[PDB]
């Protein structure tokens, strides 16, 4: 109805958008030491 | 009362229909992006 939940609702956003943003280099590199 | 409509719950009821949209198409735009 209000902020009340906007404020969670951007808080897990922002935190998922970093996340994969910041996975994804991990998961290449992984990938790679895997199939050096 | 209305269940699962602006009186119940997100009285603004125009902003939800294109936050999905928005983060679904982010969520295409990093799986495309993170095929490689």
């Amino acid at each position: 109805t209000f902020e009340n939940m906007a404020g969670v609702f951007m808080l897990v956003a922002g935190g998922i958008v970093a996340g994969i943003f910041l996975i994804f280099i991990e998961i290449a590199y992984k990938r790679h030491k895997d199939a050096r | 009362p209305s269940a699962f409509l602006e009186p119940f719950s997100a009285s603004v009821w125009v902003m939800m229909f294109v936050m999905l949209l928005i983060v679904s198409a982010i969520a295409v735009f990093v799986f495309e992006y993170f095929s490689p």
